[PDB]
């Protein structure tokens, strides 16, 4: 009947008129009325503009809803875990500019690898869906790359259209455009790192899918995860210095074993990835420039394949970790619970064993180019990707093993593992003792 | 270019401004002392005048500066002043040693007097402050010391036995200068008369200051006595009584600044020197003001440039107004977008 | 002890297998991709000096175009020797060690202590002609298309990155000219002059004209066709040639009748009695004896 919503002063009467005007079209089925009011109230909290302690729906006789708005300006600072050891971020948010919209200014100067990282992210919802958002970002970074000894200065702006669906899957569609200046070369830099040291553009367009059915992200005991990032740079209406097509499929899972609810949780995982060079312009047949070190994959590390350096497992020019074009990964786990403790503490005892491959792409077998030697046509690139995919499954992969002691914070996952490399390639730099892993994404 | 990085586009009884006396010398700059010496040798004292100034008191923004009253022209720099107001191996040697003294003896006096922060803070900065009017020596000697410390780079030396590096980098200049035979009419190399004034300016600012870290006066007095004899004899000949018989304007060396130093002019100089340090718009104020002063020096020369480009000042004002408007729009906020009570009725 | 199985290493990508796999040493310069296949002179004078010295020392090498960011120091001309293994290469040689790399029996004439008069005359080249090259290339709007072609258009193909790189180039060059005090030593604030408005570019021009006439007189003194009466050219000859060649190449126009201002190549060709254009032809005829493509 007659609905009153008190205490919402910095919200428009369009943003919360799209919500409660469908509700009043109900022209004695009291349960349907209460369920529709509860559905509208759960939709209203999907906008992140209200405090969870304010939602009081006090009926009469009809309806009378109350809310408490969040404050507008939120300055904040602290220490985040962006899969690194440390970070010192400052975070200024303006919570509700007109209705639903927000701005986030982030300034995270970190002494570890990213000495500066500036941000500005405006974000609106589209047509009153609280789950469909649209973001206009702008960045400026300078991040040290200590595996392949240089720095990368990234200035540009991207436009992301996220979408959370009704079944918990999250789509994404960004148009990025960067600068990617490579400089800051150490004296131990390789000739491969000196061959690519300068300016790029990389105007790209990348879809991201996620399907996260793990019951706990920081310590899975059941469920699965499917994630699929897929980029297209340079080809067609996009313009830049690089023009490629890069995909990546990551899987996961966990299966419980019996004794109660004892946390055994045999784990699993698999990553793949292929970087394909395309021509520039509206054609598929055409000469294609090979990839640069900005774009190639980096395998190995504490977060990625346990038992190796933070860049290992690939082509190495001297000591520098230059990248590959086709990779694979994967692991098994055991995650046994600790004795004299119930299956409720976040402490677990891991028994991992990973393996990985990271090969590059060359043009052997057809070398009649001579001069103008960098551009490669479609048949040469197709035979190169065929040979690299064949060189994945030719030989025992670069495998390691170990034990560990996982602690599962709500924002990160600390591991502290003792690894032991078993099978290597030459010049691949695996670590043999105690290794520390902090962050979210783990394999 | 934004027209501030290009050559300017053109349509289709002298008075020498200098610094002030210091260390018993008629000026504290090397190029100003050189220009004073050249005009004292060539011109007579009833032909020229000497005005005590700062780089914010002339439009050239470079203090050894001539104002020719016949044509109202503004000429800045020693080589420009001597290009105005005007066998082959002697001329080529004069050109070479002029280019050498300007380029390799200028960062050595800089290391002696401006980079060494026990020399600057105890000898150089009080002598700079004793010739400017009272609110000005808080803005101009930092800019002077910053420029001289920039020039003293490409030498690998600073203020921090690490004394043989100074001696080697000073021998690398004084060995070239010691073969010119400056105080001579015979023997050795021979240069023109104006190169001897430039050499006197640099070498007398090296030798004659009374400093607490005397690392350059002792190298000259120990290894190169001919240059010290040159400086002492040139100073005894051209400037007896310490540069007080020179034709300073309006009676004296300190009363020569009283024309262009009123309350309004000094206040404007200090205000503009303060406005250039504002963290965002102070670059574009400085670029717009420098372009304006260059335009008026060029119009004094005889040219007729195209002045209509104010995008530097408009760009600085746009950046400042953008930051201020963003801060007020996001901190003060907008008026509220809804009421407290918002009733929805069932439509009939 | 523990890695139980080690395989042969992974091959490098195709880009490094093409760019970094030569059998001669490689000098990384400022050139174009059609000039570097032949070995022609660079368009940067600080690279052409060392390239001329490495070609007078009878050293077998290649050139390849590079950017400043790849150098072991800040500035460009450096050398990378050939690989020994396909995945390992020796250390780079900066510009200060190039004549020490090249020994090619007796290179003592290219690396020798100059007399002090020669150092006063070398200050002419390193200041009065360097500032003239920088002012006339980077700040003159006539040479804007040449500046874009030589430095900005090979860097990327995006107009925003191109415009920003051209702005940083002009800012850096205007900083350089306003430090050396031919026509630039102004004091405006605590920050250095980085625009063309704090440069008097008639003093830069007149100092270039006097520098060229003094160097022509010094060359007339010598009477054995190279400086100071030598029988083979030295580092002074490569230092002067690195500016006189690029002035006759890229800065000899016909513009000179509507502005005054005889250009830099015509000032080189007219300095003295043509002592320096003849020296430029004699220095090309010794170090590049197969190239007949010069004078523009």
């Amino acid at each position: 009947s007659t609905l009153e919503v008190h205490g919402a002063t910095n919200t428009r009467r369009s943003l919360l008129d799209q919500i409660f005007k469908p509700v009043l079209e109900d022209t004695t089925t009291l349960g349907q009325v209460l369920d529709r009011v509860g559905a509208a109230t759960k939709k209203l909290a999907r906008f992140d503009i209200f405090k969870e302690e304010g939602f009081g729906v006090f009926l009469s006789e009809d309806i009378s809803i109350r809310v408490k708005e969040k404050s507008r300006l939120v300055f904040s600072a602290g220490t985040d875990f962006g899969n690194a050891e440390g970070s010192a971020y400052t975070n200024a948010v303006v919570r509700n500019i007109f209705g639903g919209a927000e701005t986030l200014t982030v300034n995270a100067s970190t002494g570890t690898r990213t000495r500066s990282a500036y941000n500005a992210t405006f974000s609106t919802p589209i047509n009153g869906n609280p789950d469909l958002r649209l973001s206009v970002e702008a960045l400026r970074s300078a991040t040290q790359k200590p595996w392949a000894s240089h720095e990368e200065h990234l200035t540009g702006a991207n436009l992301r259209l996220a979408w959370l669906t009704e079944k918990g899957d999250t789509h994404a569609l960004a148009y990025s455009s960067v600068w990617r200046q490579l400089t800051g070369l150490a004296p131990t830099a390789s000739p491969t790192v000196r061959a690519d040291a300068g300016d790029s553009l990389k105007s790209s367009l990348t879809h991201t899918f996620t399907r996260d059915r793990r019951d706990n992200p920081m310590l899975p005991q059941s469920g699965y995860l499917f994630r699929s990032v897929s980029e297209l740079a340079g080809w067609g209406p996009l313009n830049g210095d690089v023009s490629f097509a890069k995909t990546e499929v990551e899987a996961s899972g966990a299966l419980p074993v019996a004794i109660g609810k004892s946390g055994v949780s045999v784990g699993g995982g698999l990553r793949l990835g292929v970087l394909y060079p395309l021509p520039l312009g509206y054609s598929l047949t055409g000469a294609a420039q090979p990839s640069r070190i900005n774009d190639r994959f980096q395998l190995g590390g504490p977060n990625d394949v346990r038992g190796f350096k933070i860049g290992g497992l690939g082509p190495h020019d001297g000591v520098d970790a230059v990248g590959g074009d086709v990779f694979a990964a994967g692991s098994v786990n055991a995650l046994l619970p600790l004795p004299r403790t119930g299956p409720d503490s976040p402490l677990r005892l891991q028994l991992y064993a990973n393996a990985g491959r990271l090969v590059a792409l060359n043009s052997k077998g057809t070398d009649k180019e001579g001069k103008e030697g960098l551009a490669m046509d479609s048949a040469a690139v197709f035979k190169g990707v065929k040979s690299a995919v064949g060189k994945l499954t030719n030989g025992i992969p670069s495998l390691a093993a170990g034990v560990g002691l996982v602690y599962a914070h709500p924002v990160a996952r600390f591991e502290l593992n003792f690894s032991l490399p078993l099978v290597l390639r030459r010049g691949e730099e695996g670590r043999k003792g105690l290794q520390v892993g902090v962050g979210i994404s783990f394999l | 270019m934004s027209s501030a990085w290009s050559h300017p586009q053109f349509e289709k009884a002298v008075q020498l401004h200098v610094w002030g006396p210091a260390f018993g010398l008629p000026s504290i700059d090397a190029e100003c002392l050189a220009a004073i010496a050249y005009l004292a040798q060539t011109l007579g004292s009833a032909d020229y005048q000497l005005i005590q100034s700062s780089p914010s008191a002339v439009p050239t923004q470079h203090l050894p500066t001539l104002y020719d009253s016949r044509t109202s022209t503004w000429i800045g720099g020693f080589t420009s002043i001597t290009a105005h107001l005007h066998a082959a191996s002697a001329t080529a040697d004069g050109t070479a040693y002029t280019a050498f003294l300007s380029a390799h003896a200028a960062p050595l006096l800089a290391l002696s007097l401006y980079v060494s922060s026990a020399n600057y803070g105890a000898a150089t900065r009080p002598a700079y402050s004793a010739v400017l009017p009272l609110p000005l020596p808080w803005t101009e000697p930092p800019a002077v010391r910053a420029a001289m410390a920039r020039r003293a780079a490409h030498l690998g030396l600073s203020s921090l036995k690490s004394r043989i590096r100074l001696e080697e980098a000073a021998r690398e200049v004084l060995d070239v200068l010691a073969e010119v035979d400056w105080a001579a009419g015979g023997g050795g190399r021979q240069v023109a008369a104006e190169v001897r004034c430039l050499a006197f300016g640099y070498l007398a600012l090296m030798l004659l200051p009374d400093v607490p870290r005397p690392w350059l006066r002792e190298i000259m007095e120990g290894r190169y006595p001919a240059l010290c004899t040159f400086v002492r004899d040139f100073r005894a000949r051209v400037f007896p009584q310490g540069g007080k018989l020179l034709p300073w304007a309006d009676g004296g060396a300190q009363a020569s600044a009283s024309a262009s130093a009123s309350a309004s002019a000094v206040a404007l100089r200090f205000v503009r020197a303060v406005m250039a340090e504002v963290p965002l718009v102070g670059e574009w104020w400085s670029r717009w003001w420098t372009a304006r002063k260059k335009r008026e020096v060029l119009a004094s020369k005889g040219a007729k440039p195209a002045p209509s480009n104010d995008l530097l000042l408009l760009l600085g004002a746009g950046l400042g107004l953008t930051v201020v408007g963003a801060g007020v729009f996001f901190y003060r906020g907008l008026p509220p977008f809804g009421e407290a009570v918002q009733v929805w009725r069932k439509p009939v | 002890y523990f890695p139980l199985r080690i395989y042969e290493p992974n091959e490098l990508p195709e880009r490094s297998q093409q760019l970094t796999s030569g059998d001669l040493p490689t000098l990384y310069v400022f050139s174009t991709d059609s000039d570097a296949r032949l070995g022609l002179p660079s368009f940067n004078p600080g690279c052409l000096k060392w390239q001329t010295l490495l070609r007078l020392a009878n050293l077998d090498f290649r050139i390849l175009p590079s950017t400043n960011h790849s150098s072991p120091t800040g500035s460009l001309p450096f050398l990378l020797p050939p690989r020994t293994s396909p995945t390992a290469s020796p250390a780079p040689i900066p510009a200060s060690g190039l004549l020490s790399f090249a020994r090619d029996l007796d290179l003592g004439h290219l690396d020798a202590d100059l007399p002090p008069r020669a150092q006063a005359y070398l200050a002419l080249i390193t200041h009065s002609l360097r500032n003239a090259w920088l002012c006339a290339l980077y700040l003159d709007p006539t040479h804007d298309a040449l500046l874009r072609r030589l430095y900005v258009d090979p860097a990327s193909s995006s107009r925003a990155v191109r415009a920003a790189l051209l702005h940083q180039l002009r800012r850096a060059a205007a900083e350089q000219v306003a430090t050396a005090s031919s026509g630039g030593g102004k004091i405006v604030s605590l920050a250095p002059v980085d625009s063309a408005d704090g440069i008097d570019e008639e003093a830069v021009y007149r100092s270039a004209r006097d520098a060229l006439d003094a160097l022509a007189s010094l060359l007339r003194e010598s009477e054995t066709a190279w400086f100071f009466g030598t029988e083979r050219p030295g580092s002074f000859d490569a230092a002067l040639f690195s500016y006189t060649h690029l002035m006759v190449e890229y800065m000899s126009e016909e513009t000179e009748s509507a502005k005054g201002r005889v250009s830099l190549g015509r000032m080189v060709k007219e300095a003295g009695n043509g002592e320096l254009a003849e020296h430029r032809e004699r220095m090309l005829g010794v170090a590049w004896p197969e190239w007949d493509g010069y004078r523009r």
